[PDB]
């Protein structure tokens, strides 16, 4: 079995480049599923800009992690709530973000 | 670059990002279940230990570059910051989120 908390690796546009085969438990999606998608398409309508809002944040902060709790879209396209910590991956050399994780943990 | 090291339990690997394999050389999936203190550096892993204690009671701390031990026991200069990341459920730590930063190069 496996724990109900994943990381994927996301541009800044959401777009899952690569997703840890670990979502299958968390929400039943394949991570190939996730690959070439916005996390915002599966993300509660009402809640999408509350992500979009947050993913602006963290890149502002740069370095930093932020928790974000919302309603994501399970393989039963059901919503449940669920925290996303995402972190601004920042180049060691020069100021540049190269991609930014996801730390999806179930709340309740 | 940068590196996305997962730790969790006995700090081991619970997941490695791809980019692993173009610092040490350990397969991302090849360090997920093994001891990441089996190859915990050789003079600096009490490093290791001391930042990880830490860690765990500050949440978030950041690692001197140290001796990171490759595949070929070579030892790469790399400095690393982690994030302990807790449940919202049980309020527990889940996985310690540690992103790798990439200055030196490997001795």
């Amino acid at each position: 079995c496996q724990p109900t908390e994943f990381i994927s690796r996301h541009n800044i546009e959401g777009i899952f480049t690569f997703v840890d085969h670990r979502c299958v438990a968390t929400v039943g999606y394949q991570p190939q599923e996730l690959l070439g998608k916005n996390i915002v398409e599966f993300c509660h309508p009402e809640d999408q800009q509350l992500l979009r809002d947050s993913f602006q944040q963290v890149v502002k902060l740069k370095g930093q992690v932020l928790s974000v709790m919302f309603r994501f879209r399970s393989k039963n396209q059901e919503w449940l709530w669920m925290r996303t910590s995402s972190f601004t991956f920042q180049n060691p050399y020069s100021d540049e973000i190269e991609y930014i994780i996801c730390t999806n943990t179930n709340v309740k | 670059k940068t590196f996305l090291s997962r730790h969790s339990m006995d700090m081991k690997f619970t997941y490695c990002d791809d980019r692993i394999t173009e610092l040490i050389g350990y397969h991302p999936e090849e360090l997920l279940g093994r001891s990441a203190y089996e190859f915990y550096h050789a003079l600096d892993s009490e490093n290791m230990t001391k930042s990880h204690q830490n860690l765990c009671t500050k949440g978030q701390v950041v690692s001197g570059q140290y001796r990171m031990l490759a595949k070929h026991g070579g030892y790469v200069w790399l400095e690393t910051q982690g994030t302990v990341i807790y449940n919202p459920r049980n309020l527990q730590p889940q996985c310690i989120m540690c992103v790798n930063y990439v200055l030196s190069e490997i001795e």
